[PDB]
């Protein structure tokens, strides 16, 4: 409707008498495009509330403003939504014109400065080039050429700095599909962890991102192993605010399945769709054996007992003692326990380096044993005050 | 004509008579050919002593490419008779960084296939501990991942 012309007129008139960037033929075209309230392009502060609609092919007219453009909003605001609205366009020719043809040293290093960035406020798109090359070629090339695109990127990340952490989101979004094309998801799980911490700032705080992120966190935590098993599911319950079923309900049963460890609960967990991956069969016994071990480690540690045996370990995992010795060693190399399991003695020696977070049940007795037992040293040291 | 034993003795002290310290480039082709004569003769310990004074001085000069790609090819053939897999991994070192800078991955990948294949043949090492994690061996052939 007329919301494009009316709102832009107020902000422009209070600054410029006549629109410097808008050509007098293009001024009427602002409200002439669509029938909706918000169109596919805008300027200055009005552009902040504007985003892409369907296929913003009219951005060429917005790029046509160069000379007098900076008299309204700074000249570096062109590339803000230029490549943001084309994210759903998926075109190779339109990407090369805004990346390779953009090059560097255009007008910005002559009469102005350069803040790099470019997707917020006003910044130059040189830093935007190296960030968007990996996304455009993500669905084009394969795992071979995908490594060379990360070399010019990761090295650029350490070469220059940016205040917003959103630049890692595009870095983690590329590695998300890069690790998805592979087999082992261990690297895919650690990638989504730092991606969630960067969701708090701007650049799409909407809940549409949590829908696709919950699907990544469900598969990453299933076949990945870093900290506990399900312990990271209750830290950020962003999945409870989105669709419950369609692969999102597997984490509902997985929460109470690992605490129990019954085979009947696993039938509702894995289905025919997820059972076509051979990696699932390997980590099916890795999740249950670890969560049953985490309980035994908390159980074995009371006061003086650092040592387990082959009884409670094999009965909980329902596995023969011959394999269990070598199956824990796969989790031993992860930094859990440094102990050395014996054979003839049938006793598990445990050197426990594991942090084991989520405290507060122990701290009642744990913290008091660092005072009352330490007070025994203070009482016995009062007889040393002679000199 | 079938003459072998008398071939290595001709090029031994003759290269020193021309340029001793002067021109190494003309001396390169003589040491390489004489070391090949010891391989056909069947004596691996002969060609080892023949190359001494040249040392690493080529590495202290700008990279001439195919030069460094020759010596390390004939040094593995010397270790082939000895069947020592520890020295072969050291001769594959400088060429590993040569094809990763100057040349492309066309000839770089198939050489790496035998570089990590020989690392399992030695009880690790001080240098091999840094040879564990590599950035460029995580792609292309899956057996390169299997060896990794």
């Amino acid at each position: 409707m007329f919301n494009n012309h009316e709102i832009d007129t107020i902000l422009s008139t209070l600054r410029m008498e006549a629109d410097p960037s808008l050509h007098p033929l293009f001024e009427q075209f602002e409200k002439f495009y669509e029938e909706k309230l918000w169109f596919q392009l805008s300027e200055s502060l009005t552009k902040f509330f504007d985003d892409a609609k369907s296929t913003p092919l009219r951005l060429r007219l917005y790029d046509n403003f160069v000379s007098k453009f900076y008299d309204k909003i700074n000249q570096l605001s062109v590339v803000k939504y230029l490549l943001a609205s084309l994210k759903d366009s998926k075109d190779f020719d339109e990407s090369l014109k805004y990346l390779d043809d953009l090059k560097a040293q255009f007008q910005e290093l002559d009469s102005k400065k350069q803040r790099n960035n470019g997707s917020k406020d006003h910044g130059d798109g040189i830093l935007l080039i190296d960030s968007e090359i990996a996304r455009t070629y993500l669905l084009k090339n394969d795992l071979v050429k995908a490594r060379d695109l990360l070399d010019d990127l990761e090295k650029t990340l350490d070469k220059k700095d940016s205040i917003p952490l959103r630049i890692t989101n595009s870095f983690y979004s590329t590695n998300s599909q890069y690790f998805k094309f592979k087999n082992d998801f261990n690297s895919f799980y650690y990638t989504s962890l730092l991606y969630l911490s960067t969701l708090e700032p701007s650049t799409s705080i909407t809940l549409a991102e949590r829908q696709q992120l919950a699907y990544d966190l469900s598969i990453s935590a299933l076949l990945g192993d870093k900290i506990y098993n399900f312990g990271e599911l209750l830290h950020h319950p962003i999945m409870e605010t989105i669709v419950n079923d369609s692969n999102y309900d597997w984490l509902f049963q997985l929460l109470n399945a690992l605490t129990v460890g019954d085979f009947d609960k696993f039938d509702s967990l894995i289905k025919v769709q997820i059972s076509k991956i051979p990696i699932l069969a390997q980590h099916e016994s890795f999740l249950r054996q670890k969560i049953c071990l985490m309980t035994l480690i908390e159980t074995v540690f009371v006061k003086n007992i650092r040592m387990l045996s082959f009884e409670d370990i094999s009965k909980a995992t329902h596995l023969p003692k011959d394999n269990v010795e070598h199956l824990v060693m796969r989790a031993i190399s992860l930094g859990l326990l440094k102990g050395s399991i014996d054979q003839v003695n049938e006793l598990v020696t445990i050197s426990w380096v594991q942090p084991r977070i989520i405290s507060g049940d122990q701290i009642t007795k744990m913290k008091d044993r660092l005072v009352e037992w330490n007070d025994q040293v203070e009482k016995l040291g009062k007889k040393m005050e002679a000199r | 004509e079938g003459k072998i034993d008398e071939a290595a003795d001709i090029l031994c002290e003759l290269q020193v008579e021309t340029y001793g310290s002067m021109e190494m480039s003309e001396k390169i082709q003589f040491i390489l050919e004489q070391m090949e004569l010891s391989i056909l003769k069947g004596d691996y310990s002969q060609a080892t002593v023949l190359s001494r004074k040249i040392l690493k001085k080529t590495f202290k000069n700008p990279k001439y490419e195919s030069l460094k790609l020759e010596y390390y090819n004939l040094l593995v053939k010397i270790s082939l008779h000895k069947r020592e897999y520890l020295e072969v991994a050291q001769y594959l070192q400088e060429i590993y960084q040569t094809d990763a800078i100057k040349s492309d991955e066309a000839k770089w990948k198939p050489v790496l296939s035998h570089i990590v294949y020989f690392l399992v043949l030695s009880p690790y090492g001080n240098l091999q501990n840094d040879l564990i994690h590599k950035i460029q061996n995580d792609n292309n052939l899956k057996k390169l991942e299997s060896q990794e």
